[PDB]
């Protein structure tokens, strides 16, 4: 939901 | 070594105007949100502003402590985020800082404003090769991977890096020794194996649907 981008 | 880089701090009086600005290097910098964050000589964190990307057409998120004052903005093709801060008030003193990625893996070195609940335990001792852990508690209820828990390390004396992000993922390069977990209904920090240099203030922050809360911060001393 938050910037989960690795 | 990725590289965040605030500018624009100083001294300013109330009522005053002050743009603040951060470049990004040595990663894809248009691919991750950004945040804009500050400390506060009571030491402490509060999370100030959000932004996130093109595609999301740059949608932005505040805290209402600064809704309606300041304004986040991003040039990507100069890998640069913005804040603008208008009508500034005492309370708006503190080191500002940029920060995003996994999602507060990177800080920069933060840049200093001068205008002239989550729950931690408040102190620890350990020493090197003992285990210690950390709780971040929610009074709204239960804290649950939806949370995506942080933890962030602040060294002598406001050197940040993120050390974990959505509950359970080292960020890139952190030691193996911190380890990140949900246990009951808390979010933990654990260190297994301490070592002398993690001597350091220990924050988390969980997400509640559009902001972040940090909370207050667990001083680690480790002797010896
Ligand atoms: C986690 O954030 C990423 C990157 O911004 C994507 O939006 C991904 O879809 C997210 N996952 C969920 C379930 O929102």
């Amino acid at each position: 939901a938050p910037d989960s981008r690795p | 070594q990725v590289q965040l880089q605030e500018s624009g701090g100083g001294l300013v009086q109330p009522g005053g105007s002050m743009k603040l600005s951060c470049v990004a290097s040595g990663f894809t910098f248009s691919n991750y949100w950004m945040n804009w964050v500050r400390q506060s000589p009571e030491k402490g964190l509060e999370w100030v502003a959000e932004i996130r990307l093109k595609s999301n057409n740059y949608a932005t998120h505040y805290a209402e402590s600064v809704k309606g004052r300041f304004t986040i903005s991003r040039d990507d093709s100069k890998s640069s985020v913005y804040l603008q801060m208008n009508n500034l008030r005492a309370e708006d003193t503190g080191i500002y800082y940029c920060t995003g990625v996994g999602q507060f893996a990177y800080w920069g070195q933060g840049t200093t404003v001068t205008v002239s609940v989550v729950t931690q335990e408040s102190a620890l001792t350990t020493s090197p090769g003992e285990t210690v852990t950390l709780t971040c508690r929610s009074s709204t209820g239960a804290v649950t991977t939806s949370n995506y828990a942080n933890w962030v390390q602040e060294k002598p004396d406001h050197l940040f890096t993120g050390l974990i992000g959505g509950t359970n993922n080292r960020a890139p390069g952190v030691p193996a020794r911190f380890s990140g977990s949900l246990i009951g209904d808390k979010a933990a920090l654990t260190i297994t194996g301490a070592q002398t240099e993690d001597e350091a203030i220990y924050f988390c922050a969980l997400w509640y649907s559009n902001h972040w809360v940090f909370g207050g911060g667990t001083k680690l001393t480790v002797l010896g």
